[PDB]
């Protein structure tokens, strides 16, 4: 509401169980959203006292805010413009909550602490380790998957092909060579269940 | 009584019935994620199978509608997302091999 | 169901003195004052429609600007009162039933018989039938007539009513006079009392009355056989707008009325 | 209903534009066009009735609300429906203004002397001046004087 998004249903908060479910009933602890449909949403996690719990909570509220935004649109149109938009708009609300002036305004951070140039440089380096570090890896995975699924490159030319443009495209060399039967870039989680990288 | 009004009422009834089925399936999946039971597994499994059969039926019934006879962008987009092929040319043996 | 309905008679007589009612809700003591309104003329010509009853009669008796109704009866055979304009389930129509339990008053359209009848009885009851029910109204009250079988070795009493339609405020006035004279209307003076006013708003043109006599006990074996062509004495008079002078008592009554257009005296 | 209340139907499409206070109760399968309905048909038979669902978990805009709509009417007829009025206590032997009924009066009140008749409300003299009133609630006769 400091940003400008209005408040929403008061029955949602009791409808979402947030602390540890315990052994009384089996439940997962992955922070997940539930856009059930006609005016009903849930969140699910086990909340602990971590800063990353606050980040994931902001991510979940960004997701559910974007969910209830297009409720007036029909069920076929009750999504984002494409698949990556929803994750992106969750991520920007996730990252924008880590601003210490907001924490000082809301009292999360005491006013005695101050922000310097070197601390900001370290924070930017961590952000580069998280955001721009994964970008060229996602690029070469997407390119290799696109040549694979296009059916253009030969299947048996992969003696060192993925190895060699791992060496020249992103600057990572394998420690041990592998034979033709290996499909290690195709052995990842997303390719194994056909989850795209674009 | 042009084809646009028939497409409109078909889209509306599909939206309502698919909304009900999606609501039931998402509710069952949510309370199963909070409380893991085999009866809940059967619940949203039957709901998802019925919703998959329903979406196949709606796509096949929407195959009659001409996608080039719609000038509204929203109805054209929703029919395009409804007239998807999926298994237009697919042998059952090939489908089960893929699965 | 409906029954034999081709029977008509006629008679003719006069009317001496009756037909004076209170003007409205007002009271005075020993004051002689005048009004100009509807009244039954003194010594006026009336129409004795039918003489005496186990007889059938089917008249089409019209209505115009109020009506004076009079009848003698023991055990109260007369039960039904029907007013209206079309009387064929076309416009709203009056219906008064004066059964010994409670009087029922209902105005709406009705598809009754052209010549309606009510009864056939004992064991079970023959109630109202042969009508349409596409209409809504209600009223119920204590029945107008006094207790049945009010007969002795001599004559007992005579019933009289007047009806007036004005401004959608249908008014009925009545009296039960206990007389021992045994010959038509009695030579004497009395008044008429206001009892019921109904806000309705329906024009009336034709009206009739109903008898609720059991034609038989068993339905198919016995019914009506060789008893028709007649009905009871229920003298009918009309009304004209004229002037009257009335006399009031010390308690407040009406004990003398003199016409204002009869003779030079 | 916790499993969903589907008994609350509503008609999505009517034959023509609605008339003020017009009711559609028939279960006719609404033939939209381009093909006759012919009993039951797939593409163009199109039953227009739709359920409400109505679970207690539904949203604020989706929860079952109950609504009563009221319409009065006036006509050139006696008015059969009105609003009640509460009357204060009545006093005697004081020069007061009063409204015992639709008539409006003013004067000193005194107890009864002359008996009335039950179908009577107004006592008058020979000069058209009202001087006797029966009380509405209590059946007591009162006499007014200027």
């Amino acid at each position: 509401v400091s940003v400008g998004l209005p408040n929403m249903t008061q029955g949602f908060w009791e409808n979402s169980m947030l602390t540890d479910p315990g052994n009384v009933q089996k439940a997962v602890c992955h922070p997940t959203a539930w856009d059930l449909g006609k005016g009903d949403f849930r969140i699910l996690m086990c909340t602990k006292v971590t800063m990353d719990d606050f980040l994931t909570a902001h991510h979940e509220m960004g997701h559910i805010q974007y969910d209830m935004a297009y409720a007036a649109q029909p069920f076929l149109l009750r999504n984002g413009a494409n698949e990556g938009f929803h994750e992106a708009v969750g991520e920007i609300m996730s990252l924008s909550a880590a601003t210490p002036k907001h924490l000082k305004s809301i009292g999360l951070l005491s006013p005695d602490f101050q922000e310097d140039n070197e601390t900001e440089i370290n924070f930017l380096l961590k952000q580069a380790l998280t955001i721009v570090g994964t970008l060229p890896f996602t690029y070469m995975l997407e390119k290799w998957r696109w040549m694979v699924f296009k059916g253009e490159i030969p299947k048996d030319q992969w003696m060192k092909k993925w190895w060699e443009m791992k060496r020249e495209i992103v600057g990572v060399v394998e420690p041990v060579p592998h034979d033709e039967t290996y499909c290690d870039p195709a052995s990842l989680f997303h390719v194994s269940n056909d989850y795209s990288f674009i | 009584s042009t084809i646009e009004e028939q497409a409109k009422t078909f889209l509306d009834k599909f939206n309502h019935e698919a909304e009900d089925l999606f609501y039931q399936s998402s509710l069952a999946s949510w309370n199963y994620n909070t409380n893991i039971t085999e009866e809940n597994v059967q619940n949203m499994n039957n709901a998802g199978d019925k919703w998959s059969a329903f979406l196949k039926e709606q796509s096949t019934l929407a195959q009659m509608y001409p996608l080039q006879e719609i000038q509204n962008l929203t109805v054209k987009l929703q029919l395009q997302a409804l007239q998807q092929n999926g298994s237009s040319v697919l042998s059952e043996d090939k489908s089960k091999r893929l699965n | 169901q409906c029954v034999n309905l081709i029977t008509r008679t006629q008679s003719y007589t006069n009317s001496f003195t009756r037909g004076v009612y209170y003007p409205d809700k007002v009271f005075r003591s020993s004051v002689l004052h005048s009004t100009q309104d509807l009244f039954l003329p003194f010594f006026s010509n009336v129409t004795w429609f039918h003489a005496i009853h186990k007889r059938f009669d089917n008249p089409a008796l019209p209505f115009n600007d109020g009506v004076y109704f009079a009848s003698t009866e023991k055990s109260n055979i007369i039960r039904g009162w029907i007013f209206g304009t079309t009387l064929d389930s076309k416009t709203q129509s009056l219906l008064i039933v004066n059964n010994a339990t409670n009087v029922v008053i209902k105005v709406c359209e009705f598809q009754f018989c052209n010549d309606p009848f009510l009864d056939v009885w004992m064991e079970s009851e023959f109630r109202v039938y042969s009508s349409a029910n596409n209409c809504t109204f209600e009223y119920v009250s204590q029945p107008f007539l006094m207790d049945l079988e009010g007969k002795e070795g001599n004559f007992k009493n005579l019933r009289e009513f007047v009806f007036k339609n004005i401004d959608g405020y249908f008014k009925i006035y009545s009296k039960h006079t206990p007389i021992n004279l045994e010959r038509d209307l009695p030579q004497g003076f009395s008044a008429l009392e206001p009892l019921v006013d109904l806000p309705i708003g329906i024009n009336i043109t034709r009206f009739q009355t109903l008898l609720a006599l059991h034609r038989s006990y068993l339905t198919p074996v016995d019914s009506s056989s060789g008893w028709t062509a007649g009905a009871a004495a229920y003298y009918v008079g009309y009304l004209q707008p004229r002037t009257f002078l009335l006399k009031y008592n010390e308690n407040g009554t009406i004990t003398d009325a003199v016409d204002c257009a009869l003779d030079p005296l | 209903k916790p499993s969903g209340n589907y008994n609350y139907l509503y008609r999505l499409l009517r034959k023509s534009k609605l008339k003020p206070f017009e009711r559609d109760i028939s279960t006719e399968i609404y033939q939209a066009g381009n093909k006759p309905c012919n009993g039951v048909a797939g593409p163009n038979c199109y039953s227009p009735l739709q359920s409400y669902g109505f679970r207690p978990t539904y949203g604020v805009g989706h929860q079952p609300y109950r609504v009563v709509v009221l319409s009065f009417e006036l006509l050139h007829a006696p008015a059969t429906v009105c609003g009640p009025k509460k009357s204060t206590n009545l006093v005697k032997n004081k020069c007061v203004n009063f409204n015992f009924n639709g008539l409006t009066g003013t004067g000193v009140l005194t107890e009864s002397n002359k008996k009335f008749l039950p179908f009577q409300q107004f006592g008058r003299d020979i000069a058209d001046t009202t001087d006797a009133v029966r009380d509405p609630q209590t059946l007591e006769i009162l006499d007014i004087t200027p």
